[PDB]
């Protein structure tokens, strides 16, 4: 799935990641939300307001869980099993969600980091986020 | 959906800043790389073996010029953008045999390079107003596949 | 795209020839057992653990006859499918909170339990006048997902 | 995956194929090509009539390999490996393609055996070709 030089691609992306990961997460959600409105039908209980602090502890969330992933990046399926059931039986949400979000998450990393992720390195973190989310996704059928 | 004066107004003011010239070279040159079989559709370009290959192809880099500045028109017909696109549909399904699907992931990387060249204008709205003209740039592209 | 006389034709008099209530109550009964998991949209009808109850389910029946009448409704409004379907979008949406990629899969079952009632009137042409009537009642009922 | 049920109610509906494999392969190919004419990219050497005799060699080729399937559904990534390669690497056909023709097999079944694909036997085939499907698609990402 993910080659060498991908795997070292994902973790130097990644440490730029690192202190920022509720900014970052936040950001990234707030995006998703107003690019793709269909995906707040999973949240009716959020405040959708601007930095609100249900948003920013979901992004920390996300982006923590993440990662571990990019820790774990050898076995996602074995890092990812909790979550995995919690979204594909528990929330029960559709595989193209997980495109729409993994999109927000690029355009976060391309707006706080140009020069860093480069062609190359869009590359490899574009497959890194298609394997996590295939992960989430393994049971859902 | 018809863009509404806020849309317009974030999609009209970032495109005046756009160097279509250097951001669609940047566009073309990431979906050969992040796509890599996609060069099938290239062959003709030459050589594309690798990145660097890319990246110094002179034949990707001006038909990333000419793609972003066809793009680019549909700024200026934001109430037709559907009939302005209907010709160029055509040639990408009977002489490019190009699967429809793939409009969508063009955008997606328009989004990403106009995001890192202009980092303060690309906010929460203006991203929400340009993944708008992406999807409907996408569709009236895919319209004349009959 | 709107459709031309031919497609209008094929859509106008099969669904002439269409028993809606029990072509209804046939597709919502094949959207719980191919789909088990959005029995969870449906949990307040009742009984649904298997096939057999969701057949025999009488809340069941009756709102496959109201989402079918209500489809059903689009022949009369060919021309304004995105303008009939506005304010049953916001109810999906804003109260059911129900995904829009949904929309389609119910749109392939009911191509289905037509083409299983009417197997002559179901040609290759007709099937491709249904299949873009299903595609714009889908498209219809994502657009108020604001 | 997919069940003992869902296994024997496939090879049940399967059997009425038997004896019609061009037949209702044609027909599936020639739905496909009018309900999603995106999908005639991918034929531009063939001749588009009904009953066109590489129409139904195709679909002879198609509905043949499916009987295949069935027969070894207990192993379906060893019984559709050539086809794998052929379609993810040599024809690179992007995924929604492969929706678009389960969804025409599915009418051809309902069109010529009504009865027999009864709510049930339809869950399973639609699980068993949603399955086909993914492993024609598991290498061309
Ligand atoms: C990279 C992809 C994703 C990751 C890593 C991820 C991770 C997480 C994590 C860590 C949680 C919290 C689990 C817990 O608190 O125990 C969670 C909850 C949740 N996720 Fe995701 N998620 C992803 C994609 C998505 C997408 C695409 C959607 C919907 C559009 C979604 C909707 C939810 C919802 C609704 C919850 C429960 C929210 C709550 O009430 O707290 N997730 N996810
Ligand atoms: C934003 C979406 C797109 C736009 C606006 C666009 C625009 C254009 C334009 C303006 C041309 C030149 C037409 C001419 O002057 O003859 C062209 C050619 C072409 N496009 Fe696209 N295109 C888009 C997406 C794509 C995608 C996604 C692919 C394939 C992955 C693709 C493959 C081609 C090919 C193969 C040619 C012919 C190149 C040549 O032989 O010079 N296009 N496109
Ligand atoms: C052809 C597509 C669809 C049409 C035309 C349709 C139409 C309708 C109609 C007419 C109502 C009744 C509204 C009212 O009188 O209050 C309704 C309710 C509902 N629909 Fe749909 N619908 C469609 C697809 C779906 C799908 C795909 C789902 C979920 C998988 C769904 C879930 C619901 C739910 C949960 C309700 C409320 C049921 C109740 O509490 O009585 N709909 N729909
Ligand atoms: C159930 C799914 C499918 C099966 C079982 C299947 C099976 C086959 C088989 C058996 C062949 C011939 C291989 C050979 O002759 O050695 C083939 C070729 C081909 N398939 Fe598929 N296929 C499927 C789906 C699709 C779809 C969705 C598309 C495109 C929309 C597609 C496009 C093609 C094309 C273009 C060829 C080469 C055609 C030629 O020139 O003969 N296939 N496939």
């Amino acid at each position: 799935v993910l080659s060498m030089e991908d795997k070292s691609n994902v973790k130097a992306i990644w440490g730029k990641a690192s202190g920022h990961l509720e900014e970052y997460g936040a950001e990234a959600l707030e995006r998703m939300f107003c690019a793709y409105p269909q995906t707040k039908i999973y949240f009716p209980h959020f405040d959708m307001s601007h930095n609100s602090a249900q948003i920013r502890a979901h992004g920390k969330k996300v982006f923590s869980a993440l990662h571990e992933a990019v820790n774990h990046i050898d076995d996602l399926p074995g890092a990812l099993c909790r979550l995995s059931e919690l979204h594909a039986h528990s929330l029960r949400v559709d595989p193209v969600n997980f495109k729409f979000l993994a999109h927000c998450v690029l355009v976060v990393f391309a707006i706080h980091h140009p020069s860093a992720l480069s062609p190359e390195i869009h590359a490899s973190l574009d497959k890194f986020l298609c394997a996590v989310s295939a992960v989430l996704t393994s049971k859902y059928r | 959906a018809s863009f509404d004066a806020h849309e317009r107004k974030f999609i009209v003011d970032l495109w005046a800043k756009v160097d279509v010239a250097q951001c669609g070279a940047d566009a073309l040159s990431r979906m050969l790389i992040v796509y890599p079989w996609k060069r099938r559709y290239f062959e003709h370009f030459g050589k594309m073996c690798n990145a660097h290959d890319i990246l110094h192809n002179s034949k990707v880099q001006e038909h990333g010029k000419k793609v972003l500045a066809s793009f680019g028109e549909a700024v200026k017909h934001l109430d037709n953008i559907k009939g302005h696109f209907a010709n160029l549909s055509k040639l990408h399904c009977e002489k490019f045999h190009v699967d429809p699907e793939n409009f969508k992931l063009l955008g997606d990387i328009i989004i990403i390079v106009l995001a890192a060249h202009h980092p303060e204008d690309f906010s929460v709205e203006c991203h929400a107003a340009f993944q708008k003209l992406v999807r409907q740039v996408a569709a009236a592209l895919a319209a004349e596949y009959h």
